[PDB]
């Protein structure tokens, strides 16, 4: 289920894989890049820029 | 005025030779733009212009 | 672009989440069928003397 | 009787060799005509040391260079090529100019040929490496110097009135990623030159 | 799956099509081998529609357009060949050339010796119209620079040891020198009346 609703909001990355206990690993090297790049947490001193 | 232009030249240049870096983050190229942002709030002229 | 980032970056984390659960049980199942394996022979240890 | 060929073949390997390339956007009779016998193209380019390219998702034919029982050694040295023999910095300007062609087929797709960019939009790419001469409207000029050889080449139209270029799809095998690999090797050895 | 054409008769198509005329004296091989491969060489440029004239009593091959007979451009234009139309100074030199070309052939033989002419007598005979440039420095550049002109259009050779040039055998293959002539007698006539 949880792979699924990944999948509805996703754009680009998990369009490729498929959902199932053997996809899995995919999504947790998606998850463990956007913890990398800390890109969420710019937000509220990009909008004064 | 245009020592300020000759400072965002110059900070465009060096932000499209990094880009063609293979390195950066996307956070890497987002932030290094406030920083610049921030980098000439400092000088006499940039503190004139603001 | 840094809006849809942090709403991807939301999903994935009950997915991980729960893959470390499922981990936990997987693990676990090995001991009980081990233990199944094994019952005939300490029972027969016993017998024997 | 005689073994003259069809009148229409004719014509299209003629404008084929008098330009080198053929698009199908451009003259589809033509491009139709050669696709439709490219067998007797490359038994008339063959005699010539010469082959037929072909890439039909760009709806493009362009002739290269044949290999011969000896692969043309330094090919450009060809006796029919009337072009001199490609070199650095128009390399440069063509990596560039197909790294914005793989940006717009990203956006948009391969076969197109919308792609576009301005003179000014150039400038910077190239001064990034060339350095300041000390005038814009000199390094305009050494951009039109390039372009003008470049559209020789048939890579790029002429400067339109709004200074900007338009990518022709030959691109996409001149900067061939074997022989951007290739170059690269090769600047490799021009590093061990300059070592 | 066909075979391919041979090597030689190849080689030398493209050669004789670099250099649209040639000759036994200077590469007897190719033009032996050419010759032996008359049927070859032609079917290798009809697709093209061109053709190559030879003259063995001269011993001179070069190549000749073989489009359908007598279209409306009597005035020929070919895809693959940009015509050319040379300056009063250049077609009053080339017919300096033809008269003392054919006065050769009859003192000298039809191409049995190449024929010749000196610097210094090629001089007098455009002096006679065009006069004293100034100077004999000047006379020899200006003659120079012309003979080079027709060297790049494969009419002469350049001058000797003795300042003594060979002209081609081509210059007898001439399409319609009766424009030659007139041209000739409008400046014979225009000199004896500003004279």
């Amino acid at each position: 289920k949880r792979m699924s609703e990944a999948k509805r909001v996703d754009t680009g990355a998990l369009v490729e894989a498929g959902a199932d206990l053997d996809d899995i690993p995919v999504y947790l090297q998606r998850l463990q890049e956007l913890t990398e790049e800390a890109l969420p947490e710019k937000l509220n001193r990009f909008l004064d820029y | 005025f245009r020592r300020v232009e000759d400072s965002w030249r110059e900070a465009d240049r060096a932000l499209r030779q990094s880009i063609i870096g293979e390195q950066y983050h996307r956070g890497d190229i987002v932030e290094r733009l406030l920083n610049d942002q921030d980098a000439l709030l400092n000088t006499p002229e940039g503190r004139v212009f603001d | 672009e840094l809006e849809t980032a942090r709403k991807q970056q939301q999903s994935l984390q009950p997915v991980a989440l729960s893959w470390e659960k499922y981990q936990k049980q997987e693990r676990q199942l090995a001991d009980w069928l081990t233990l199944e394996s094994l019952l005939p022979l300490w029972f027969a240890q016993q017998a024997s003397h | 009787s005689e073994t003259r060929t069809l009148q229409k073949i004719r014509e299209a390997t003629q404008e084929l060799l008098k330009y080198g390339l053929l698009e199908e956007a451009s003259k589809p009779n033509l491009y139709r005509i050669v696709l439709s016998h490219p067998e007797e193209v490359t038994r008339i380019l063959e005699p010539l040391d010469l082959d037929i390219g072909i890439d039909e998702i760009r709806g493009l034919l362009y002739v290269k260079v044949r290999l011969d029982e000896t692969p043309a050694q330094d090919e450009w040295a060809h006796p029919l090529v009337r072009r001199q023999r490609l070199n650095l910095e128009q390399s440069l300007l063509v990596a560039i100019l197909r790294q914005h062609f793989v940006a717009w087929e990203q956006e948009s797709g391969t076969g197109a040929s919308q792609a576009q960019i301005a003179i000014d939009d150039l400038l910077p790419q190239l001064q990034i490496y060339l350095g300041d001469p000390g005038s814009e409207s000199k390094e305009r000029t050494r951009l039109l110097t390039l372009l003008d050889q470049l559209k020789g080449h048939g890579l790029v139209t002429s400067p339109d009135a709004h200074e900007r270029i338009v990518i022709r799809p030959i691109i996409a095998h001149l900067a061939d990623p074997i022989n951007l690999q290739a170059l690269l090797a090769w600047l490799r050895e021009q590093i061990a030159q300059q070592t």
